[PDB]
């Protein structure tokens, strides 16, 4: 439903409705584009394994000492 | 004749330019049983080696002790470095309830009647030092007797 009424001759008028209703169904009519999902980056990945690794190195050397003697 | 218990072994760190170094600190109780008893903390690059050095100074810094039945005189405290250390004495059957790193001195020095406690910061070093400080400082009514001119059945009640 138009009322379109900002001008002031019926072919002012008559052009300016189709204009609204081309506009409105345009842009109810295009769709958002989907929004792909991104993964981490390979080098975050290498970067966390590698941050693992540095404490489990740390880790291993940590905490009590095995022996055999007494 | 000569318990040599161990207590703790440390990987410690040194991080010299090329990287890090690692050593090892043993830590050692020696002593009769009887009233002997020291400690040598000890340290080198390999554990043998430390553990051997460390039993040579628990060895050369041996102490006495006036203890009563191997058990305690009276309930003592033992603070040391942020390490309280209270140790009271027990009856013919308790055994030794200590903690960590104190069992072994207290089982060293010969003590077998004993009820511990270990307050404050439970490091094997500060505890042995604080065990040691109050089986060290401890009265016996023979020393006590003697202090004040007295008859030990005066101190004795």
């Amino acid at each position: 439903v138009i009322k379109a009424q900002e001008y002031r001759s019926q072919e002012l008028n008559r052009e300016a409705a189709l204009a609204r209703l081309v506009a409105m169904i345009k842009e109810l009519t295009t769709e958002k584009k989907a929004r792909r999902p991104t993964r981490p980056t390979r080098a975050s990945k290498e970067r966390r394994l590698a941050s693992k690794a540095q404490k489990s190195s740390v880790k291993a050397m940590r905490g009590k000492v095995r022996s055999g003697r007494e | 004749e000569l318990q040599e218990k161990l207590i703790a072994v440390n990987r410690v760190s040194k991080t010299v330019k090329g990287g890090r170094i690692f050593s090892f600190t043993a830590l050692t109780v020696v002593g009769d049983g009887n009233g002997r008893v020291g400690f040598g903390y000890g340290k080198a690059r390999e554990v043998p080696a430390a553990i051997q050095k460390a039993m040579e100074k628990a060895r050369r810094n041996m102490i006495n002790v006036a203890l009563n039945n191997g058990t305690l005189q009276h309930p003592v405290k033992g603070v040391h470095t942020g390490s309280r250390v209270f140790m009271q004495p027990a009856s013919e059957g308790t055994g030794i309830i200590a903690g960590g790193a104190m069992r072994a001195v207290l089982e060293v020095a010969g003590v077998h009647n004993v009820l511990a406690k270990a307050y404050g910061s439970t490091n094997p070093i500060n505890v042995v030092r604080a065990t040691i400080d109050g089986l060290e400082n401890m009265n016996s009514p023979e020393m006590v007797a003697a202090k004040r001119g007295k008859s030990v059945e005066e101190i004795l009640g």
